[PDB]
């Protein structure tokens, strides 16, 4: 299957800064990748599709971007609502996810 | 152009129909309908088909070369121009010097013995000056029509034959291979001449013999197809390579 | 009579239906879902820098103007019909010159079920351009790609994507390899906006990997080689005082180097 | 647009559970149908696959024959069946409708299935 | 007469649905099928293809066709194929192919009273066949066409060779320049895709290559320089330039003779029967030029008219041995 | 719904449409604004002396008859309409060979902006004849 | 020199009388598109030394039709005739030769 | 625009300025020569009296430089004129001979 | 009728070229003294070969 391996686990600073997630394939993933917020309580929401797509709804501080292998996902001045756990998925191959990175303050 | 490594010729003729069509018949002044070939698509055609041909196509600039003229009978004349890739089996045996009979066979595709009857005018082939025709080696020794019915599984049809008569000419080849061999191993010859203590000479003499020899046999195979049996001009290089060879032992 | 009921489902499908539209022209997009089954992977053309493909070309969408309620889910008709309703306008952008054959009846295929659902399957055979860089050959390995998108319909208009997951939606059928000099490794698929100086378009992507093979060249060039060199290795082991044979050791060589 | 679950389950381990998503504002024939677990405090695992327009299921290795996916078309439901449940299959479960470049768009409320 | 045929073929034609199949909704209309083949023109290795003229022919039932006042069987025009349906034949092997023009289209239907439709095409195709060359020139080829339905699946049309194995006629009439049509075998059966599952007829033959024409270009050739090289064997030590031009020339003709072959086959990566017996007598004749080198530096460096003994006896013999050897082997 | 006024709109522009004349017949020139996007130039060969070239050509010119003044939209019509309509007479002089492409379909576009602008498209791949000066060769241009 | 053929890329103009296009207008010449060249009679002129001609069909088809209002017409076209130039090799290669190009009606 | 009998035509002529690269033909044609003459001057060293070796060396390059000339150019058309790989070839004909 | 005539530019350098000077190279035979028999059958048989390829 294809493994992903997000990192870290946790990234903890303040409100109004540029924080980027990384997300790695262990095999080749096209430009098929997804990214997904998980607040407490709630069902996941979906932000990014294809590799760079912003989705409707979606602010313009989220950007994402991509490549063969490597992906990222990069904010721009993280506000307090924001607070929450992203989540990096695939679909090149039957889909599979990783673990999670979460915020703190 | 008689092309031997493919095995067809090609010709150009005007392939001229005649029959009655009795919904054709008009009662007036005018005698015959000179029409051109936009009448062609509304009328009955018959579906002459040549079978021995690999391609064939008509002309049809600036206009479809077509002809089509109507009696005040029903008569339907019918003339088209056609360039015609016919199939001609070439026996290549006796090659550089064979004589073929080419053929032309058409008959209708559909329409079987008992619905369409093919056949000949008395002077029906008309060549034209001979002589504008591009058989370069070759040369027309004359003409035979013939008909007669084949039997295949849809039914029996009426086949019509042209059988061209073609003589060669080996001038070419006299030049291609002949000749150049035969000087090649009077070239061969020489080395009797030479003194015996000459060594180095008389072998070099001979290995440049005896690899032209089997150089020359490569290019004349060339110009041949990829057949099986032995022609006479491979004989003629078999014959002065076992001379040279001998020569040279 | 018992043909009569699907004549008229047809003549009733085909009433007030204009061709010339995309269904939801002016209310949505048009998605088409499209797989490739690769019945031959052709020859590669060195010297034109090209290959050959031969696929089953499939497309779907959904159409709302060919919705019918009768005895049958699933109307698989013949080829008439696809020239009487809205195809997609899908040509090959690396494409450089190929053939849909209509041999004896045109190689197309139309299934609609009762929902609207349509089936669209061809065959061609696209001889598309795969670049080459030549700097490692014969020990060279290529990606050639087959990239197939709308002609007329931008990214608002028609999106393409793959039917089944995107490392299944391209599949090679095992008999079909036609390839001689290389082999084929594996396909990668890849979908993408493109910008043009109409507007954007969605160009989906199929990167064929192929790798060279040396044994022509370890055969024709390599070892031939290696013997000239070898035979003009032997030429230090006669007679000093022999200069004609140890000349024409030289001389040959030489010249069965430049010939090579 | 909206996909309704069903509710939390509490039953003894070792029983089968029936559990169950309604779609609703479409038709689930057009699009596939995605199963996920979520393990609380960890990350997501997924399920299976089903096409309702073909009736085929695809399934992670992990989770053949404990799970199997169903649905029919006149409710326009999916269903799941959960077979030897233990400690470690206590998660939320979503049924997610697959998207724009397979991109798992919408998503359930979850039903949290626990055992003891 | 010729009202009642018009009026007739009027009322046979007059609410025809095209798009419909015979029996649409009904059972599969079964397709007979009969080849004539005409010719086999271009068996190219370099292609991996042949070329193939044949009287491809089809018959089946439609029950709309169907007359009953006239007692005859209605040859209509080739033009009525574009209003009666057809079923959609293709060849999945196919590259090139193209239905004969001339003078119109070569095409035939024949209608029969009961409701039979004689539809009968002269085609050329180039049907693709790939060649395994590993025993070339003595190998054997086995060149396909597979006939198949493109549109209908096996519950809506179903195919079968009418007449079994008199299906396919005028096989042994045919004369390939190089090859030689040993057998042929007629083959019914279902392909699955994933669309769905069609009806398949394959018509296949057994090719056999000619050894003549590269049993006296290649072969002969190959044997009699190699019987050159053993000349040297006989010549006088001391005559340096003579040994050594006849060594280099012959070795120059072996490599010119392999490396001006090769060329007209396609880039294949493995080596042939022909390559095998080419690069053999190489090897013999690059060992006698290297045994030429052995005297002269066992004579001027460091007896020397019995090294030449031996290989007058020793290379004649193993060579006799090798020819043996592969004449078993590839035969 | 809007595909039925689509429908009737684009009916009504074809209805009446005579396409043996050019827009304007009787007055000013009509003005066809052309713009190449090249894909590949393939075999430039002196043998024949000719080079092969593969373009998206564009043209633009402005029809009054095709003018539509109720849908906000640019209308990107199929590729069969294109030969209902009037199209310039545009050829390549030194042209030796060509062909539009046919594969899925004909390869080509027109789209039909409200004032009146018709965007031709075509995928043309021309072997067009070009004399070669060989007296510096390999060191010519 | 082969194939004893040459290759010429021409425009064939031809122009008739043809009475029953008589018109009276705005404007006296009618310079118009090519399908109506199809719709009215145009004159089977062939090559009588022809191989193969290609009609140059690029973009829409090269023709041109212009109708004066007196019926006087005007029909060219452009062609790439390939013909056949019946050669005597006597003097090769410092020959000179007279290539044809016969052309008239066929019906 | 181009006037024709007919008339005045407009016209828009689209050109390109091709450029061809040079080490290909360093590659094939250039230095095989340079070095097929380069080893005609190998038989300045040779002793005199050695006849055959010098005949050898001269003879062999003679007829290479020809086969390079004739080899190179039925792959290019006809043209009358003179090239500058065929000055070239020429030049190294001449030293050589 | 197209008059045209033939331009000797190609055959002069191709065909005309090579012969004069392949009979030139078969004069130089005649300088070098007798003795040398493997040099003056080399130019023989090489220009008889150069001949018979051009
Ligand atoms: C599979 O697909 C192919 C491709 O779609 C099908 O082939 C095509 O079949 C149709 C229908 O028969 C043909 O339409 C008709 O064409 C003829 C003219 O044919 C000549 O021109 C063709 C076009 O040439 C193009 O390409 C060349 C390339 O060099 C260029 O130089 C040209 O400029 C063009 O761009 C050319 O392809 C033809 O050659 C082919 O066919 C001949 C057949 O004899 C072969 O030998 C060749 O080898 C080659 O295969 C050929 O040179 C037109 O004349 C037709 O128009 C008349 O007829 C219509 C039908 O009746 C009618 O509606 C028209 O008004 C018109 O009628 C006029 O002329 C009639 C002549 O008698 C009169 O009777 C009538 O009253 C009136 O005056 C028509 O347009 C395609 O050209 C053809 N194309 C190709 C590529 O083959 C094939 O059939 C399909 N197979 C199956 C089984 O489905
Ligand atoms: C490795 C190969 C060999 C290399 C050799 C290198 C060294 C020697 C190199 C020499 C360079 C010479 C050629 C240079 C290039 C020009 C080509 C050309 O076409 O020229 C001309 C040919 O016009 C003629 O009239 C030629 C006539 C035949 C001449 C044959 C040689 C001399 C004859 C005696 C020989 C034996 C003497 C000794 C006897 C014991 C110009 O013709 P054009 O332009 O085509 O058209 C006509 C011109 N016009 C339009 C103005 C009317
Ligand atoms: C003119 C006639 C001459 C005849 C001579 C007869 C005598 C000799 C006898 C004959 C034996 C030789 C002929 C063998 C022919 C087949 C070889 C071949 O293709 O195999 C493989 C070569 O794979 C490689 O990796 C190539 C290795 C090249 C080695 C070169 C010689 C050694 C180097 C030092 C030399 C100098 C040493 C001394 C220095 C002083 C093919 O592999 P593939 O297909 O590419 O890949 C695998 C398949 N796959 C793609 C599915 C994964
Ligand atoms: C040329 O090659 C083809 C393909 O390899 C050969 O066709 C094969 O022929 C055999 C018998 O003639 C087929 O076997 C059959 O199998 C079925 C299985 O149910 C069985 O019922 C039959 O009784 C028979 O045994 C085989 O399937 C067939 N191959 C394919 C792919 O269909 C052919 O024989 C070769 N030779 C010639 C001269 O054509
Ligand atoms: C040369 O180019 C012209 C235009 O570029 C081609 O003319 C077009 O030909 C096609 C096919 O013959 C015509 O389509 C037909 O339309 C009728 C409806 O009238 C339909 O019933 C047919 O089934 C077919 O689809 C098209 O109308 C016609 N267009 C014009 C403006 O004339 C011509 O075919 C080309 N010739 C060759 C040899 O490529
Ligand atoms: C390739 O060859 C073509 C044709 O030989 C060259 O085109 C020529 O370009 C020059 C420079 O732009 C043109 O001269 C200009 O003409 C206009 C006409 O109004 C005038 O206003 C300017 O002051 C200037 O004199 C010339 O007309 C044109 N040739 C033709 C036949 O139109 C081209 O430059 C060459 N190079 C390239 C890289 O394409
Ligand atoms: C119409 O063609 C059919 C083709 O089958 C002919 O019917 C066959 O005639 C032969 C010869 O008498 C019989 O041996 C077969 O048994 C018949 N076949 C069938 C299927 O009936 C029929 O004779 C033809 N009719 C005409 C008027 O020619
Ligand atoms: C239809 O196409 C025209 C022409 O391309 C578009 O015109 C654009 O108009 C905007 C606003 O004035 C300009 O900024 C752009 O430069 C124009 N061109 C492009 C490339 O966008 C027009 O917007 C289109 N109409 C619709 C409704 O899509
Ligand atoms: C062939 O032509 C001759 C011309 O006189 C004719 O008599 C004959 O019947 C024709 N065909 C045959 C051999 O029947």
């Amino acid at each position: 299957n294809i493994v992903m391996t997000q990192s870290p686990k946790s990234m903890s600073m303040s409100v109004g800064e540029r924080v980027t997630l990384s997300c790695k394939a262990s095999e080749y993933v096209g430009t098929y990748v997804s990214w997904y917020q998980q607040k407490p309580e709630q069902s996941p929401k979906l932000l990014i599709y294809g590799a760079s797509n912003r989705y409707t709804g979606v602010p313009d501080r989220f950007t994402g971007s991509g490549s063969a292998t490597d992906f990222t996902l990069t904010i721009g001045s993280v506000q307090a609502e924001d607070l929450a756990d992203y989540h990096c998925g695939q679909s090149y191959s039957y889909p599979t996810f990783g673990a999670g990175t979460k915020l703190e303050l | 152009p008689v092309n031997a490594i493919n095995m067809e010729y090609t010709i150009d003729i005007f392939f001229a129909q005649t029959w009655y069509d009795r919904r054709l018949k008009f009662n007036s002044t005018i005698k015959v309908l000179r029409l051109n070939s936009n009448m062609v698509g509304k009328i009955w055609i018959p579906d002459t088909f040549f079978r021995n041909s690999k391609k064939a196509d008509a002309h049809w600039i600036t206009t479809p070369n077509r002809m089509l003229r109507i009696w005040n009978d029903g008569r339907v004349l019918y003339t088209l121009r056609l360039t015609i890739d016919a199939e001609c089996q070439l026996q290549l045996h006796n090659f550089p010097m064979d004589e073929h009979s080419c053929p032309l066979e058409f008959s209708s595709y559909g329409y079987p013995r008992e619905e369409i009857v093919y056949q000949w005018k008395r002077s029906s082939v008309e060549v034209g000056d001979t002589r504008s025709w591009r058989l370069y080696q070759f040369s027309f020794v004359g003409l035979r029509n013939t008909t007669e019915v084949v039997k295949t599984t849809s039914g029996d049809y009426v086949v019509m034959s042209v059988y061209f008569d073609l003589s060669r000419r080996m001038g070419y080849f006299t030049i291609q291979t002949y000749i150049p061999c035969t000087l090649i191993v009077v070239l061969s010859w020489v080395s009797f001449w030479i003194n015996k203590d000459a060594v180095p000479a008389r072998t070099s003499l001979g290995i440049t013999t005896v690899l032209t020899m089997t150089t020359l046999s490569t290019i004349a195979r060339k110009s041949l197809p990829k057949v099986s049996y032995v022609t006479a001009m491979d004989l003629f290089v078999s014959v002065c390579f076992i001379f040279v060879f001998s020569a040279l032992v | 009579d018992n043909t009569t009921v699907f004549t008229r489902i047809l003549d009733r499908l085909l009433d007030g239906y204009d061709n010339r539209l995309r269904p939801g022209l002016g209310e949505r997009v048009t998605e088409v879902k499209t797989d490739i089954f690769v019945t031959s992977f052709g020859p590669v053309s060195d010297h034109d820098m090209e290959y050959t493909i031969d696929v089953f070309f499939r497309q779907s969408w959904k159409d709302e103007r060919l919705k019918f309620k009768g005895p049958m889910t699933v109307l698989r008709l013949n080829n008439l019909m696809a020239s009487k309703i809205w195809t997609p306008d899908t040509f090959f952008h690396n494409g450089k010159k190929s053939v849909a054959h209509n041999m004896t009846m045109p190689n197309k295929l139309l299934r609609i079920t009762e929902d609207g659902t349509l089936l669209y399957t061809m065959r061609l055979t696209v001889r598309a351009e795969c670049p080459m860089h030549l700097e490692d050959f014969p020990m060279d390995a290529h990606a050639c790609p087959l990239k197939f998108g709308s002609y007329a319909y931008t990214r608002a208009e028609v999106v393409y994507e793959w039917t089944r997951e995107p490392a299944r939606s391209v599949v090679v059928a095992e008999d079909g390899s036609r390839l001689n000099q290389y082999d084929l490794l594996g396909q990668t698929v890849d979908s993408g906006i493109v910008q043009s100086s109409t507007g954007e378009y969605v160009v989906m992507t199929t990167h064929f990997h192929l790798k060279r093979k040396i044994g022509y060249f370890v055969i024709q060039t390599y070892l031939p080689c290696i013997m000239t060199v070898i035979l003009s290795q032997v030429s230090f082991w006669l007679n000093r005082e022999s200069v004609p044979a140890r000349t024409v050791f030289g001389v040959t060589t030489v010249l069965t180097m430049t010939t090579l | 647009v909206q996909l309704q679950q069903s509710g939390a389950e509490l039953v003894k381990p070792g029983a089968s559970v029936k559990l169950s998503c309604t779609a609703s504002g479409f038709n689930i024939k057009d699009t596939y149908m995605y199963w996920v677990k979520q393990r609380p405090e960890q990350g997501l695992e997924w399920i299976g696959r089903i096409d309702p327009a073909n009736g085929d299921t695809k399934y992670d290795p992990k989770f053949q024959g404990k799970a199997t996916i169903t649905t029919d078309t006149f409710s326009n439901t999916a269903y799941l069946q959960l077979s030897s449940l233990t400690s470690e299959d206590t998660a939320v479960y979503y049924c997610a409708r697959k998207g724009l470049r397979w991109a798992m768009d919408y998503w359930g409320q979850g039903t949290s299935v626990t055992v003891s | 007469n010729m009202s009642l045929v018009k009026e007739t073929v009027d009322r046979l034609l007059k609410g025809y649905d095209i798009r419909l199949r015979p029996d649409f909704g009904g059972p599969p209309v079964a397709v007979g099928m009969n080849i004539d083949i005409a010719s086999i023109d271009m068996v190219s290795e370099v292609n991996m293809d042949y070329t193939l003229t044949m009287y491809f022919q089809q018959a089946w039932r439609d029950k709309r066709l169907s007359y009953n006042v006239i007692p005859l069987n209605l040859t209509l025009d080739n033009r009525v194929a574009d209003q009666l349906w057809v079923p959609d034949t293709y060849f999945l092997n196919d590259k090139k192919s193209f239905v004969h023009g001339v003078t119109v289209k070569n095409r035939m239907i024949r209608l029969h009273p009961d409701g039979t439709v004689l539809y009968g095409l002269r085609i050329t195709t180039t049907a693709a066949c790939m060649m395994d060359l590993r025993r070339y020139p003595l190998d054997e080829q086995n060149c396909t066409l597979e006939i198949e339905s493109y549109g209908y699946t096996t519950d809506d049309i179903e195919f079968y060779w009418r007449g079994d194995d008199n299906a396919v006629t005028g096989v042994t009439k045919i004369e390939l320049p190089q090859f030689s049509i040993v057998d042929y075998k007629l083959i019914t059966k279902k392909v699955v895709f994933s669309t769905g599952s069609y009806p398949r007829l394959s018509l296949s033959f057994k090719l056999k290559r000619n050894i003549g024409y590269f049993i006296l270009q290649t072969y002969m050739p190959s044997i009699l320089i190699t019987i050159l090289s053993w000349v040297s064997f006989w010549i006088n030590y001391d005559a340096s330039a003579a040994r050594v031009a006849l060594g280099i020339t012959t070795v120059l003709t072996m490599t010119t003779i392999n490396t001006h072959l090769r060329e007209t086959l396609p880039k294949i990566p493995y080596v042939k029967a022909i390559d095998m017996y080419l690069m053999g007598c190489f090897v013999f004749v690059f060992m006698a030029l290297l045994e030429y080198a052995l005297v002269n530096y066992i004579f001027f460096g460091r007896d020397v008219n019995a090294i030449d003994r031996w290989s007058r006896i020793f290379f004649p013999v193993v060579f006799s041995f090798f020819n043996i050897v592969y004449w078993l082997y590839y035969v | 719904s809007n595909m039925s006024l689509v429908k009737e709109t684009v009916d009504r522009l074809l209805k009446g449409y005579d396409i043996r004349l050019r827009p304007d017949f009787g007055g000013p020139p009509v003005a066809v604004g052309m713009n190449i996007d090249i894909a590949s130039i393939d075999m430039v060969s002196e043998v024949n002396m000719d080079y092969t070239l593969t373009m998206y050509f564009q043209q633009a010119w402005r029809d009054k008859r095709l003018s539509y003044n109720v849908i906000p939209l640019n209308l990107t019509l199929d590729n069969r309409v294109a030969d209902q309509l009037w199209v310039p007479d545009t050829y390549f002089l030194n042209d030796k060979k060509s062909f539009v492409h046919g594969v899925t379909v004909k390869n080509r576009m027109i789209r039909l902006h409200p004032d009146g602008t018709v965007l031709y498209g075509l995928r043309i791949t021309t072997t067009a004849a070009c004399m070669m000066d060989l007296r510096r060769y390999p060191l010519d241009e």
